[PDB]
Parts: structure tokens; sequence; C-alpha cells
């Protein structure tokens, strides 16, 4: 979606990135760590509960 | 002979009706394809709801580019331009916010 | 769909099948072609009856 749209947007505009998860306890410590790794690498926000 | 003449007429009519059919403008082909090859929205679609009274002026102004495609960047179409051998022999591209 | 799939993500969910929905565009060309076939068949049926 971003690859498509950034062409059709102001060249200095970077849309926000935010995701969700319910019952986040299905994650464990390593799960959390790696997800945060990749999330930061992609400059994205989490709402994981 | 008369029947064959009428058949030719009907064939022309059907082909042209198709030419006016979908989805906006003439057809879904290379021109609509550029809407995803790049952000090439069709000019005619960009004025889809043109009033019938301005539509003649719009058409005359846009000239053959009437069927042109608006693309905020046409330096950006450059990398893919070499791909377009299967394209209408002569293809319009425009710069601006569709 | 992005929203709900993230909310209920993971492999063991409808997400893994509705991928073909969420990832892919709906093609009007095939829709139109099928309608044209339908018209042809209708005319054939009328003639045959």
């Amino acid at each position: 979606w971003e690859e498509e749209s950034r062409r059709l947007r102001g060249k200095d505009i970077s849309p926000c990135r935010l995701l969700f998860l319910d019952q986040a306890a299905r994650l464990d410590a390593k799960s959390i760590a790696t997800l945060f790794e990749l999330c930061e690498r992609l400059q994205m926000q989490l709402i994981i509960a | 002979v008369e029947r064959d003449e009428v058949a030719a007429q009907k064939r022309e009519l059907e082909k042209q009706i198709e030419r006016l059919s979908q989805p906006s403008g003439a057809e879904d082909s290379r021109m609509i394809a550029l809407a995803e090859r790049f952000g090439g929205v069709l000019l005619s679609e960009i004025y889809d709801d043109i009033t019938i009274d301005d539509a003649p002026y719009f058409s005359a102004l846009y000239g053959p580019a009437r069927h042109g495609i608006v693309v905020p960047d046409l330096s950006l179409v450059r990398p893919h331009l070499e791909t377009l051998e299967d394209c209408p022999e002569d293809l319009y591209l425009i710069e601006g916010d569709p | 769909r992005l929203i709900e799939a993230s909310l209920y993500g993971g492999i063991s969910s409808a997400i893994t099948r509705s991928l073909r929905d969420y990832l892919l565009p709906e093609n009007s060309g095939v829709r139109k072609a099928f309608q044209d076939m339908e018209a042809a068949l209708r005319e054939n049926r009328i003639t045959l009856e």
C-alpha cells in the first residue's frame, strides 16, 4: 500500500504504520523481542494486548 | 449481397459499442494498465462526471491526449518505457496530482 | 480486513485462506467477459427454443 501511495502523495509525507493483536499472551519473551525488532526496523506501531 | 452488407454494418456497430463499453473511457487495456504500472489514472476517468456541455470543450482541449493518463511523474515512467512495445502506437502521459 | 486480520492474526485463522481476498484485486475484466458469455448463451438458448 505504501509503495503504491507514496508516489501519489507529498514526497515528504510518510504515512503512519500501526497494527493490533488481541490475546497478546500467545506471545512469549522471544516472540515479543523479535516482533519489536522487526517493528522498529519497519518504523511501525503496535497495539498488542 | 444486401445481407452481407448489413452484417458488416452490424459488426462495425458491435465493435464500436465494445469500444465505448468499459470501464471508463474506451477500454481496459494498456491505458488502464498504466494506472498500476504507475499511478497513471486515466484523464477521461479523471473527468468522468464532466457535464455534457463541457465535455465537448474538454475533448477539444485535451485533443488526442483526451485519452491521456495523468502521472505526477513521467521521469518515473522512464524505467518501464522500454517495456511498452505492446501499447497504442502513440501514448500520452501527463504530470500532476490525479 | 487488514485490521481484523491483525486483531486475530496468526496462521491458524481465516486469514490464511482469505489471503486471496486481502492481497488481491477484484478484476472487472473477467466479470465483464463472463457477462458477455452469458449474453451469448442466452441468445443461443433463445434460438434453440
